[PDB]
């Protein structure tokens, strides 16, 4: 594929709702505004790691 | 403590605190000038020394400054407290132009400095005062008339219809015909008598035809009513023709179909699937659908023009006039709406179209 | 600079799309045609207005084959739709608007001059709804499918241009399959009763005949409406009943599926079978259809593999790798899979066909008025706009060179 | 999958700190542009602080370069024995608008008036006029045969009927 | 077989259909239709991502009035996220940045090459062909 990164999906966690939140995409809104692009996936119950040792 | 609820509509104003169960303030949205301004009833008794304008048609806002003196009057003296302490919540009329929200958003931030503000749709506010998910609303007010289908809190813009016929045409077509039989209404004075007795006295009738006949030949539909010079007047036919005009727009001289048809289209308009919900989900709100006896005759109608196998059901709550300020009421309550709000620091940095970004 | 106060239309056989640049959906859409009355003519447009019968009235639209032919028409529609619906002074908006890939140099240059003279807009521009409908879903090159009321058209488009070369045309659209509605219901020998002639109506037993009353202060009305009224309670049982069979018609097969369950406006309901698939079939095999034995007639995969394999090579896996479905036509259950399922079938294994995702009906029959919103609203594109300026001068001249 | 939009609330704890501060105001005002040679005016929702700044975005208004020439260089060195001049000026009309997108040039060609042309042609005339042109130019001190034969060797691979796909899947197979 | 399948590698002909030559180049920077085609493909990006949040939080909205209402009754007897989070903090990997998707910027030189949709032909040049 054309493996390009823009367009690339990655675990993520938060730091107010602490909590891993999936695969997530950071992006650039309309005016200012950062949004995050988030995905879907199967395992979604499991994903509450924290802290990774 | 809580945030304000702030309603404009053409022909009444309301405002109150959320969480409240009635708006504590209601006012008509008059504005007076000298020939200081002059702001709702104030204004009204002193309209015979005053000039009187409207800043609001059809449920669109057309002067500004004049909608600013009507903020400015219902905050300070309706409410008296001071807009910058409280969140503040607004309403809008369904296929609003973009430049009103931006004008009103710009207006709302800079000029009155409220920390937090939201904009919504009076169609979507009816519904969740009613209590439902997916429905068919049918707004009358004062000066324009709208059906809005909505889907699970989503209200569809295409399927979305319009009509030009609400109250102020009917007290109008009132005084004509009691004109016609022989009395004598001219000025505003006597046009506020008239819109009075068309709330008192006048009904929806079930059949037409059957009516006209028993009120040419029976006495028992006949009335009277008392003049603020004490002397009196009878009323007789007049009572249920005005009304009629809602289904039948040819007396008004208008070429457009009737509130009934216009729902039905707007109904068909939509996606077959989600047909089977809007039947058995209609709602209406507004001043206008205060006639006693309307609703029999549009679930009669409906239930005419739709197919057999339909269940039609129509919901027409007792306070249904302010249930579009009662739904807005509920919503800044609740705790996940807090979360909506646009805050000052948006604004600063975005810019009006912010509300464009939010107020959904 | 992303926020110009511009609006954007999109006009069409069916209805007529307008709204503000930056939205995200159409804010009104209302049909095409309209009613009207000789004795310059009086014209009734919208629903509310239509809908009403009256004498001597006919129904008339202004597009012919994609392109506008009675101007005196589309000025009342253009006239109805700024005073009602938009309540704004046109000469405060840039205007948008899109056209037919096939649409002539002649009538575009009429359409600018008729704008900028008469509107009297501050700005202007023009754009083919193929390449519209590829902004919409974000592909610079793709291959775009479209099947409206009147055509089922091929169109590739490469780096935002439309490759004139590639386009195929076919007839098999919407009013084919209202066609074979009519000729369906003669088989049967329902009659066809429209809306407004019913005064009442009551219930019956399925299969009956029906039991209603006719309302006897009606006005004679003119054929034209009365055809047009029919033809929209057919186009409700089309997006009703219809459904495509997955894999080739069967009858067999097909009489061993559930029936569905429709009623007419005058009560009269009955049960389709395996007529509700029958039908369809038409668009994708229209050799076997019932008089029209011409097989020059191509089906709509056919039509795909054709228009594609009429480009150039280097760019045909560019093609295959994203074709756009688009079109009210294209809502018919099952179309989607049965058309990827033909071209998974049919393209070669080398390439990777893929089939861009969109099938609802707000996306998939407002592609054109999306992209256009898009593509208004870019910041960078603010510097194509023509101005009445460049109207004088470059109106005639460089509306050739601006918008190709 | 959803998406979460940043905000600044979900409490009222905010009391303060935005009761202390005021927004700066904004404007709807015109602006120039100068990509746009005529010097129209569009209006422009904007802080109000920031009035008569250029246009940020015509620093994205970059043109590709293409030669030119005139009647006495078509005269000496770009003289052809098998275009017209009118031809060549069409093409490079074309290029100039297009940006040498040479697909859609040979789209838009006008083939009707000029004789049929393969796109290898029309790059390979456009690529030896403007090699001369920079070469005359330089103070002292393409290749259309290979790709005519790569585009016909996938036009015949294109063609190739299923069964030839699964003869030739089976002998790649047998060699493992 | 070994003679067979000779056969057949002269049968499919090296020389005829199985394994094809390169591609040639000519290199160009980007221009203005480059950068609006980008800005296009990232305004379809948020103009789909927004109305779809759109319909959700309207559906969440919905459920909980109802709930609401519910409650009320029985008395008789995820989609946003905090501001410091959206501009501070890299989510650094440990053991390198995620990525960003902003909208285009303007050339601060002539560096930024044109590329395309060559797909078929895999990018990069050859570095060792036969000696032609
Ligand atoms: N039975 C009734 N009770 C009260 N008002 C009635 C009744 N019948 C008609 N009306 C008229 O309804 C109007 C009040 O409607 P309402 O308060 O909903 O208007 P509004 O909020 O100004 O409308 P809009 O928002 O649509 O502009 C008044 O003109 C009143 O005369
Ligand atoms: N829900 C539906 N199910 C099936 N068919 C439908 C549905 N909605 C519309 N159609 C068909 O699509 C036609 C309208 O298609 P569309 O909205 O694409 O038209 P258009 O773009 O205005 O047409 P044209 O480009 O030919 O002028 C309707 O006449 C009907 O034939």
């Amino acid at each position: 594929g054309l493996g390009d990164v823009r367009y690339r999906y990655c675990l993520t966690t938060l730091t107010v709702p602490q909590r891993c939140i999936g695969f997530a995409r950071r992006r650039v809104g309309r005016g200012g505004r950062v949004l995050l692009d988030r995905a879907h996936s199967d395992y979604d119950s499991v994903f509450h790691h924290l802290d990774l040792e | 403590i809580a945030a304000l609820v702030v309603d404009n509509g053409s022909g009444m104003c309301k405002a109150g605190f959320a969480g409240d169960d009635a708006p504590r303030a209601v006012f008509p949205s008059i504005v007076g000038r000298p020939r200081d301004s002059y702001v709702g009833d104030e204004a009204q008794s002193k309209r015979g020394i005053l000039t009187l304008k409207y800043p609001i048609e059809h449920g669109i806002v057309t002067n500004w400054d004049d909608m600013e003196k009507i903020w400015h009057h219902t905050f300070y003296n309706e409410l008296r407290v001071a807009p910058e302490e409280h969140p503040v919540l607004l309403t809008e009329a369904p296929l609003n132009p973009k430049a009103n929200r931006e004008k009103m958003t710009q207006i709302m931030f800079e000029t009155f400095n409220t920390p937090a503000m939201y904009v919504a749709i009076q169609a979507v506010l009816s519904l969740y005062a009613s209590g439902r998910t997916t429905g068919i609303v049918m707004d009358s007010g004062d000066g324009v008339t709208h059906t809005v289908p909505i889907y699970e809190g989503y209200a569809l813009p295409h399927a979305i219809l319009r009509l030009d016929l609400a109250g102020r045409d009917l007290t109008d077509y009132l005084m004509k015909i009691l004109t016609e039989r022989g009395y004598s209404f001219t000025t505003t004075a006597e046009r506020e008598i008239v819109r009075d007795i068309k709330e008192k006295l006048c009904y929806v009738a079930l059949d037409f035809e059957q009516e006209m006949a028993t009120a040419a030949s029976s006495s028992s539909l006949e009335k009277s009513y008392e003049l603020p010079d004490g002397q009196v007047i009878t009323i007789g036919n007049e009572r249920f023709r005005c009304p009629e005009a809602l289904f039948q727009p040819s007396f008004l001289g208008m070429e457009s179909c009737g509130i009934h048809e216009t729902t039905f289209n707007s109904i068909m308009k939509c996606d077959v699937d989600i047909r089977k919900d809007l039947y058995a989900n209609t709602v209406l709100s507004g001043g206008t659908t205060m006639y006693p006896g309307i609703a029999d005759r549009m679930q009669k109608e409906i239930t005419a023009l739709a197919p057999s196998t339909m269940k039609i059901k129509i919901i027409a709550p007792p306070e249904r006039k302010y249930s579009v300020w009662i739904g807005g009421s509920i919503l800044a309550s609740l705790s996940t709406f807090q979360q909506m709000w646009i805050s000052k620091q948006e604004y600063d940095e975005s810019g009006p179209s912010i509300v464009h970004r939010k107020c959904f | 600079g992303d926020e110009v106060g511009a609006l954007v239309f999109d006009i069409g056989s069916y209805t007529v799309r307008a709204g503000y640049a930056g939205e995200d959906c159409p804010k009104v859409d209302f049909p095409t045609a309209i009613g009207m009355v000789v004795e310059g003519p009086t014209y009734y447009i919208d629903t509310n207005a239509l809908r009403v019968p009256r004498e001597n009235m006919e129904a008339i639209s202004p597009l012919k084959n994609g392109m506008v032919e009675d101007w005196d028409s589309f000025q009342a529609i253009l006239d109805h739709t700024y005073k009602m619906h938009v309540k704004s002074e046109a000469s405060l908006h840039p205007v948008l608007m899109s056209e037919a890939p096939w649409n002539t140099r002649a009538k575009r240059e009429k359409l600018t001059e008729l704008m900028f003279e008469h509107y009297n807009i501050p700005a202007f521009f023009l754009c083919k709804t193929a390449v519209l409908t590829a902004f919409a879903n974000g592909r610079s090159t793709g291959l775009i499918l479209d099947s409206g009321a009147t055509h089922t058209t091929a169109i590739p488009v490469h780096d935002g241009y439309v490759l004139q070369q590639g386009i195929v045309k076919s007839p098999l659209a919407g009013d084919f399959i209202t066609m074979q509605c009519r000729e369906l219901f003669q088989e049967m020998n329902i009659e066809l009763v429209p809306p407004y002639m019913i005064a009442s109506k009551e219930a019956v037993r399925e299969g009956s005949p029906a039991n209603w009353k006719r309302k006897e202060k009606l006005p004679q009305v003119t054929r034209s409406w009365h055809n047009y009224m029919c033809n929209c309670v057919i186009q409700d049982f089309q997006a009703s009943v219809l459904q495509v069979s997955d894999s080739t018609y069967d009858e067999q097969v097909a009489a061993q599926m559930p029936t569905v369950h429709y009623e007419f406006p005058n009560g009269y309901n009955c049960d389709f079978g395996a007529e509700r698939l029958k039908i369809p079939e038409g668009l994708f095999d229209p050799s076997n259809v019932k008089g029209l034995s011409g097989n020059t007639m191509l089906g709509v995969s056919h039509v795909v593999t054709t228009s594609v394999g009429m480009c150039d090579i280097d760019i045909r896996p560019g093609l295959y790798g994203s074709v756009i479905v688009a079109g009210g036509n294209t809502l018919i259950q099952s179309f989607t899979d049965r058309l990827n399922r033909e071209l998974s079938q049919k393209t070669p294994p080398s390439m990777r066909l893929k089939l861009i995702a969109n099938n609802t009906t707000v996306e998939r029959r407002f592609s054109s008025w999306i992209g256009g919103s898009i593509l208004a609203s870019l910041g960078t594109f603010q510097q194509m706009w023509i101005s009445k300026q460049e109207y004088e001068e470059g109106g005639k001249q460089c509306v050739e060179r601006k918008c190709p | 999958p959803l998406l979460p939009s940043d905000t600044g609330q979900g409490y009222r704890t905010v009391k303060a700190k935005l009761g202390s501060k005021k927004v700066r105001p904004w404007k709807w005002m015109p602006f120039t542009n100068p990509a746009r040679k005529d010097g129209a005016m569009f209006f422009h929702w904007r802080r109000a602080a920031e009035e008569g700044k250029d246009y940020p975005f015509a620093r994205f208004n970059k043109t590709v370069q293409v030669p030119v020439y005139s009647e006495q260089e078509y005269q000496l060195y770009l003289h052809d024995d098998a275009w017209t001049k009118a031809e060549t000026d069409h093409l490079f009309d074309l290029s100039r608008r297009f940006d040498l997108r040479f697909v859609v040039i040979h789209d838009r060609y006008d083939h009707q008036q000029f004789k049929k042309r393969s796109v290898e042609d029309l790059k390979e005339r456009y690529y030896h006029i403007c090699a001369k042109l920079a070469n005359v130019r330089a103070v002292p001190g393409f290749d259309a045969g290979h790709e005519r034969r790569r585009k016909e060797q996938l036009e015949r691979l294109y063609n190739r009927t299923p069964e030839q796909v699964a003869e030739e899947e089976y002998l790649l197979q047998e060699l493992r | 077989q070994v003679h067979q399948r000779i056969a057949e590698l002269r049968k499919a002909g090296l020389w005829s259909q199985r394994r094809l030559p390169k591609l040639q180049e000519a290199p160009r920077p980007k221009s203005h239709w480059d950068y609006l085609l980008e800005e296009m493909q990232w305004m379809a990006t948020d103009f789909a991502q927004e109305r779809r949040w759109k319909v959700a939080a309207a559906k969440k909205l919905v459920r909980t009035v109802v709930r609401h209402h519910e409650e009320k009754q029985l008395r008789e007897e995820l989609l946003t996220y905090t501001r410091e989070d959206a501009y501070s903090m890299e989510y650094v990997y440990e053991d390198e940045v995620m990525p960003l998707w902003t909208p285009p910027t303007p050339p601060q030189d002539d560096s930024d090459i044109y590329l395309d949709s060559v797909m078929c032909l895999m990018y990069e040049a050859t570095p060792i062909p036969e000696a032609k």
